[PDB]
């Protein structure tokens, strides 16, 4: 008879009303209790950075992005050979008059 | 003969002008305020344009727009319509051109290879989800939904393969299942269904 | 115009700076994966660049002749 | 008798579902920001210490070679791209002073 | 000829208010009909150039507008972009990707967000610099790909954060501010906690809680 197929929604109901009664209010109670924590240690940050232009927000996305400094160093093999001929480089006399030569110039044609 | 001389300038400024609306939106002052004309596209192949009148007040208000209703407007609107006028008219395309990316998809698919699918797409007024049942033909059955949810991208952010009696013992289906989420991920629906009959 | 005596260093430096950076094995054995010059946002290729040195002590001559600011 | 059991069911889990997932990713909005308060507080509270014990130690020796750990390897490689990629630097100027061009 | 005269003041009076709007304003369109005789196709290729911002450029296409009272569609065949040869390569991609897809309002759509994104670029790098000039030293200019943060005492260590907006596969702006560090390893032989290393994976957390204007203000007064 009937009573078997009411058999399964007498429990489907069951299921979710007391899923209800500890998983959507406890969690509701909680979340002022961590907002509570939130704001505060923030304020502990605020106390080594100021609070406050209108820059705007990156998407999580942007920041799930490969860290590019971890894909500097893996996307040339054998780096460690390439550091120590590598300082020469800075080092030399030449490279320190290209360098400000690049920077001498592109700071007077942005005010010009 | 100063007729001779304005001539030279205005029919290239009354073509000029109508490039705008090749470009994007373009814009017709009116008495009250301007026309702006939001055009859309999906790779080349034109749809549908949308006017929205405006008029140049403060604070602004929407005199008429034929944007649907459907589209969230009013959300947009109020996050940057006061602000940033220009940023309002842009975040506009990328839903205006967002849905008509995907009604050029779900349209073609119905007009074109409708003999392999058995049930009906499903689609939203704002074809925000697509679901649907389809069969490669031997008798090989299917089912996915495509789940959009990205209101920007044209392309879905979630997307099911589960096909009502697949065979522990036939992997093609794992095998096709796995090339039915992944080139739905990466390629557009009328796109994929030409390559899967070649 | 304190660049007039530091440019004409440059073409000694041309030679000086691109044999450094090819006597240096690891500097030629990069470019040519470009795969590698478009995360530093740049081009790295430097033996064509005998030249472009040229292209530059040619125009730099024709900035401080001017000096139109 | 099988409406009460729809409209009143079906309805429940269709009431209820959303109204758990909002709790479920503000919980969680939270709890992933209080990771995220003790890292940056981590990260400055020894940036800030570092660099200034890099300072009394600078003073120990005015001039000094400076051994490169194989973790500042990036950065050269980008001071360096003023000099590796000259020619573009080099030839942007050339069309700079084509902006100045018309003068 | 009094109203002929008015009317250049009045549909250029939509030119330049075009142009602001926009961002896009819009020079040399000349036009060019082809019928075909064989319901009835008919084919227009047309050249443009504009410019935003500093970016100038110019496009050339071609539209197959076909024609039937019962379907009034339209298409594009072939379009072709050049541009001038800059730094970054998402604009050696910008023409790379679009001549496969075809459409030119994505174009003009993230050319909007391209350079808002490098405005950005340009005005904090502006704004760090009139507020603490003594630590920062823009590597190629106020349009540079990064920054520098150190000073005339410190050389061997500085943090170098690297502003690098790109273009995603689908056509749309994707940036990417993340973190390098330049460091002797003698700071290592004292560095007890290691945070060093995190830096990249705490800086691209790190403007998240705070967003880029105080992240940055934050990592430089932790320098000096």
């Amino acid at each position: 008879e009937g009573l078997a197929l009411l058999q399964e929604e007498i429990d489907k109901m069951v299921e979710t009303t007391e899923l209800m009664t500890g998983n959507i209010q406890s969690l509701k109670n909680k979340i002022q209790i961590l907002a509570s924590e939130v704001e505060e240690e923030e304020e502990r940050v605020k106390q080594m950075h100021q609070i406050n232009l209108s820059l705007p927000e990156l998407s999580q996305k942007t920041l799930k992005a490969p860290t590019l400094q971890k894909e500097i160093l893996a996307l040339i093999p054998n780096q460690n050979a390439l550091l120590k001929d590598l300082d020469i480089l800075h080092n030399s006399s030449q490279m320190k008059s290209m360098s400000t030569f690049i920077e001498e110039a592109y700071k007077k044609l942005d005010a010009s | 003969n100063e007729q001779e001389a304005l001539e030279e300038k205005l029919e290239n400024v009354k073509a000029i002008l109508q490039a705008y609306h090749f470009t994007g939106l373009s814009g017709k002052l009116t008495s009250r305020g301007v026309c702006v004309c939001i055009s859309t596209a999906f790779e080349g192949n034109l749809l549908d344009s949308y006017f929205v009148d405006l008029v140049i007040q403060k604070p602004l208000r929407i005199h008429h727009h034929s944007v649907p209703v459907f589209i969230p407007l009013e959300e947009i609107a109020a996050k940057y319509l006061q602000t940033n006028i220009q940023h309002f008219l842009f975040s506009l395309c990328e839903y205006l051109n967002a849905y008509s990316g995907r009604k050029y998809q779900a349209d073609r698919l119905q007009s074109d290879f409708a003999a392999l699918l058995t049930g009906p797409l499903q689609r939203n007024p704002l074809c925000n989800l697509l679901s649907f049942t389809y069969k490669l033909d031997q008798s090989f059955p299917f089912c996915a939904r495509l789940l959009y949810k990205d209101l920007t991208a044209t392309l879905p952010t979630d997307v099911t393969v589960t096909c009502q009696g697949v065979e522990v013992l036939s992997t093609s289906w794992e095998e096709q299942r796995a090339s039915h989420e992944t080139l739905f991920c990466t390629k557009p629906l009328h796109q994929v269904f030409a390559s899967f009959t070649r | 115009d304190e660049f007039m005596m530091l440019l004409s260093k440059v073409e000694k430096l041309s030679e000086e700076i691109m044999e450094i950076m090819q006597n240096l094995s690891s500097i030629q054995a990069l470019e040519g994966s470009r795969e590698l010059e478009n995360l530093i946002g740049i081009s790295c290729a430097s033996h064509f660049l005998k030249r472009e040195m040229q292209k530059t002590k040619e125009l730099m001559t024709k900035v401080n002749k001017q000096k139109l600011f | 008798k099988k409406r009460q059991r729809m409209i009143e069911v079906q309805d429940e889990l269709l009431r209820l579902e959303p109204q758990l997932k909002q709790l479920q990713t503000k919980y969680d909005e939270l709890k992933e920001r209080k990771s995220s308060l003790r890292n940056a507080a981590y990260f400055l509270s020894n940036l800030k210490q570092l660099y200034q014990d890099y300072s009394d130690v600078q003073a120990q020796e005015p001039n000094v070679k400076e051994t490169y750990d194989s973790s500042s390897l990036p950065a050269l490689l980008f001071k360096a791209r003023t000099l590796l990629g000259a020619e573009s630097h080099l030839r942007n100027i050339n069309h700079q002073l084509e902006k100045l061009l018309d003068q | 000829s009094k109203d002929l005269k008015n009317q250049l003041g009045h549909l250029e009076s939509e030119l330049s208010f075009l142009s602001t709007l926009t961002g896009i304003n819009i020079r040399n369109h000349s036009k060019q009909t082809e019928d075909l005789t064989s319901i009835r196709k008919v084919l227009q290729r047309h050249r443009l150039s504009g410019n935003c911002h500093m970016v100038t450029f110019q496009l050339e296409f071609q539209i197959l507008e076909i024609q039937n009272k019962e379907r009034l569609s339209s298409a594009v065949t072939d379009l072709n972009i050049i541009m001038e040869p800059t730094e970054c390569s998402e604009l050696s991609e910008f023409v790379s990707r679009a001549e496969e897809r075809k459409d030119l309002f994505m174009f003009f759509r993230s050319l909007h967000f391209f350079v808002e994104w490098f405005e950005y670029r340009k005005r904090t790098f502006k704004h760090l610099k009139e507020k603490y000039p003594d630590a920062v030293y823009l590597s190629e200019g106020p349009s540079s790909c990064s920054m520098g943060i150190r000073s005339a005492s410190r050389p061997g260590f500085e943090l170098v954060i690297v502003w690098r907006i790109q273009i995603d596969e689908d056509g749309k702006v994707f940036p990417k501010l993340d973190l390098l560090t330049k460091v002797p390893q003698r700071a290592l032989e004292l560095d007890k906690n290691r945070a060093i290393e995190t830096a990249p994976l705490s800086f691209r957390t790190l403007v998240g809680l705070l967003g880029i204007e105080a992240a940055l203000e934050s990592l430089i007064k932790s320098l000096c």
